């Protein structure tokens, strides 16, 4: 509310693991996603709340990525699907859901 | 209205050094060759935390 009422505070810095995305009004007109979130429930709630802000008025959303790092690979929905696959009965298995090809080819540098 | 932007940022030399150190450690290479979900997850919770800012993995002490 302080950030909404006062037009001088340039940016509100916000954590994806916060809970009160139930607040419908945020006055600022851009969002920067500094990082990806490995946990997909937090990621989904963060995106959904940012799209709610975008519905309230036009915004620019910004996604930063390191060019050569693994973060480009986490951008793909398949990595989230990997975590989703491991989420089912991830206690009694051998923790070998990540196949060797998937691990190596997800990170390996190619021309 | 919604406009999507993805911006590529070049990692610094200190970030490159810590990144190559974590990758080339044998404890990472063995996990890559053999495979284990918790080990790869820990490798990423290291490497991406480096990738955000190397001060979270080794802060500059006074």
């Amino acid at each position: 509310r302080s950030f909404n009422r006062d037009r001088r505070i340039f940016c509100a810095i916000l954590s994806t693991h916060s809970r009160t995305t139930g607040i419908n009004l945020v006055e600022a007109d851009t969002v920067v996603f500094y990082d990806n979130d490995l946990n997909p429930v937090m990621d989904a709630k963060a995106q959904e709340w940012c799209d709610r802000i975008g519905r309230c008025k036009d915004i620019h959303i910004y996604r930063l990525v390191s060019g050569n790092s693994i973060e480009e690979k986490l951008l793909k929905n398949g990595t989230k699907d990997l975590i989703r696959e491991v989420a089912a009965q991830g206690n009694d298995y051998s923790m070998a859901f990540l196949t060797q090809r998937t691990i190596q080819e997800l990170f390996e540098v190619y021309s | 209205k919604k406009y999507e932007h993805v911006l590529k940022c070049r990692l610094s030399n200190r970030q490159k050094a810590l990144y190559e150190d974590v990758i080339l450690q044998p404890g990472t290479q063995e996990a890559l060759k053999s495979g284990h979900f918790v080990n790869v997850l820990s490798i990423l919770v290291r490497l991406q935390r480096i990738c955000n800012h190397p001060g979270l993995v080794e802060p500059r002490h006074p």
